[PDB]
């Protein structure tokens, strides 16, 4: 559905990818259909900006906590709207 | 008790409810510490 | 609905209680006895009835 | 005011129905209360322990608190990878914080929470229904691919999220056996070394004092006459039924409920389109369903005639 | 637990093997309400056990 | 033998009219019932109740 | 509901506590009460005195098999008397 | 049922039974009766020889893969014909 990929040892939000850009939903409308995140998902380590459509990083990447539940190191992540209901998927990976 | 309407309110943060549920008390049988009681069931469920 | 909530009980040792009344909704009490109760560190009182 | 300084709290141990064996027991890990009114299965669940936080008080995320069953009766703490949930096979962890958990089972009539190998193993099984659930007009056991899209109501998995509060206030006596001895006739009070400990007897009149070493009760012959408990007891426990109260009962803070409801979007699936027959006034559906579906039918005129039915097959 | 059938098996170790037998075993309750678990609070009756 | 702890049901209300009875009963699992007439005739019901 | 604690390497009988004397119901009337050791019990290390209720040490302690198989090492025991009918429970605990 | 031994380290084809002579069931008949091997059964190691009722090898034998999943290690077999029907179990196991 949509592939990006993040480097270990990050500093707090450097960039991840362009997901309404990449997407063709355009900017400017998306602050009025009701961008958001959905509840059974967002991992700890990422965060949204509901206006520019961009993904930060939240707090500082480990591979040795994160990849000790899901050996297949990968992360999840999901975005809906409304008017008319959407539904996409994320998934992002630790490199090493 | 036991209907639709057992427990009633003006608003959700209210601070004056008023109900009737029909509990009563019992003794206790074993030494430890504890209260046990009986209740009926709720008139809500039993609508839906 | 609704949510029961029962609260921790009191005891007096070798005295006695009595009820008073609230306003809270359905409310409920009742006195018992001599009783002798016990927790994990042993028995709770002192005069045994 | 609503607080978050879990330095001031502390953990207790109940009464649990059925234990590791079937007996009755006093545990660590009492289950108060269940809570399933979600729409993916999804339940929430609250103990007597304090999960993600540390011996002080202090949080990390690996960690957590609980009550001990030994000598001198302090607080004691170990690592989160032991803690597990059970109906009828093992469920999913999803959130935890405070005396709160979430998780995620399949259908069964009972639920269980366990510490698993170490010292202080344990369970406790409480009777639940647990059953499935669906949204719409048609059954699935997945959430298919090609559908369309309604509202539901789902439990949020962030942790800073509220719905409400709990209450807290100030323990109460709890008196120790081992504090008492006997010795030809006469009965001496036993303090754990260089703390306060407090006395109460009735041989006679009454009689109360605080001690720090061995103290001789002058009156009294057996030692089921006195009691005495210790005196320094400054952090808050829920109001719980397995607890005795102290003579001020009243409320010094509040709590948060994590995991709240929210609204959100769901996919259901969509049924195989019927085909139809024409006669002198009427009609004949050929209708066709591997799961039980819905049909409705009412008439456009002064009177109504509805109908209402399941179906299953062709 | 209840289910249909008994089985007795040697684990891991030379000379691993099982067998199992037809027989049907289900839940029994004593007295006149039923139950899952023996409760707190209730009254005592006279019932027939085998000793360990 | 030995001694097995039971539990004990919810008290019914009774409703009385000119020669007769009505008991609204409790009951989250099955519950026996059972009632008989002490004149020359018995006239024994029997029944296993759930619900309300 | 009752708790004693018992030492390493015991030598067969020595004490552990005084159970009718603690719950208050009283000898020379227990004889005839029926007092009794439940068959869902008894562990084989301690056996019980029906006459002064008193409890003995069986068989010299051994703390690698006791807990073994019950990481918490406890030892469970339960008493039974009749008219009217009672039931007990007691806990020991191994030290070191 | 029936039972027969092979040696470690066979080299395709030297000798474990004799079936048909042992179960008396005679040999110039057994060709028509339809003499196979059951599909449920036939261990890749060993092989057939319907006229004469002899027992191969097929591939060497390899204690280390052939009870690694059965730890007892032991070889199993089925044979069956027709007019009327019945139905007979071999077990081989390898030595050291």
């Amino acid at each position: 559905q949509l592939h990006y990929t993040v480097q270990e040892e990050q500093e707090h939000g450097t960039f991840v990818g362009n997901i309404a850009e990449d997407l063709g939903l355009d900017i400017t409308k998306l602050s009025a259909r009701g961008f958001q995140t959905v509840p059974n998902s967002r991992t700890p380590y990422l965060d949204l900006n509901l206006e520019t459509g961009v993904l930060y990083v939240n707090e500082k990447i480990d591979r040795e906590q994160i990849c000790k539940q899901s050996p297949s190191c990968v992360l999840h992540l999901e975005v809906f709207l409304e008017n008319p209901l959407e539904l996409f998927q994320v998934e992002i990976e630790v490199l090493d | 008790p036991g209907a639709f309407g057992d427990i009633q309110a003006s608003s959700l943060d209210a601070t004056d409810i008023v109900a009737r549920t029909d509990i009563r008390l019992l003794k206790p049988s074993v030494k430890n510490i504890h209260v046990p009681y009986t209740q009926a069931v709720s008139g809500y469920e039993m609508w839906k | 609905k609704f949510h029961t909530v029962i609260p921790s009980p009191q005891v007096k040792c070798c005295g006695s209680l009595e009820c008073k009344a609230s306003s809270k909704a359905d409310y409920t009490c009742r006195v018992f006895g001599g009783v002798y109760p016990f927790m994990w560190g042993g028995a709770q009182c002192f005069c045994d009835s | 005011s609503i607080t978050d300084d879990f330095t001031l709290t502390s953990p207790y141990l109940g009464f649990c129905p059925y234990c590791r064996h079937s007996t009755p027991c006093f545990s660590p890990i009492k289950i108060e209360n269940v809570w399933d009114e979600s729409d993916d299965g999804s339940i929430r669940i609250q103990v007597s322990a304090q999960f993600g936080y540390n011996q002080a008080g202090t949080a990390d995320v690996t960690k957590f608190r609980y009550m001990s069953f030994d000598h001198d009766h302090d607080i004691k703490e170990d690592s989160m990878e032991k803690i597990a949930i059970s109906t009828s096979g093992p469920c999913r962890r999803l959130g935890h914080k405070g005396y709160f958990l979430l998780a995620q089972c399949p259908p069964g009539d009972s639920v269980t929470v366990s510490i698993t190998s170490g010292a202080s193993e344990n369970s406790c099984t409480v009777e639940k229904k647990i059953r499935r659930k669906f949204v719409g007009r048609e059954e699935y056991l997945f959430p298919p691919v090609h559908g369309k899209l309604v509202k539901c109501h789902v439990y949020d998995h962030l942790k800073e999220t509220s719905a409400g509060y709990i209450t807290m206030h100030r323990p109460g006596p709890h008196a120790y056996k081992s504090y008492l001895e006997e010795a030809s006739g006469e009965v001496y009070i036993k303090p754990p070394s260089g703390k306060n400990v407090t006395y109460e007897c009735k041989c006679g009149d009454y009689s109360t004092g605080i001690v720090s070493t061995r103290t001789k009760m002058n009156g009294c012959t057996k030692a089921k006459q006195c009691i005495a408990y210790k005196s320094d007891q400054t952090k808050w426990v829920f109001n719980s039924p397995d607890l005795i109260r102290h003579t001020d009962h009243s409320v010094q803070g509040k709590l948060h409920i994590p995991f709240r409801l929210t609204p959100t979007v769901c996919p259901v699936p969509l049924a195989h389109t019927p085909t139809v027959t024409k006669w002198f006034k009427g009609i004949t559906l050929h209708l066709t369903a591997m799961r039980p579906t819905l049909l409705t039918t009412r008439k456009l005129g002064l009177r109504a005639d509805a109908t209402a039915e399941w179906i299953t097959g062709s």
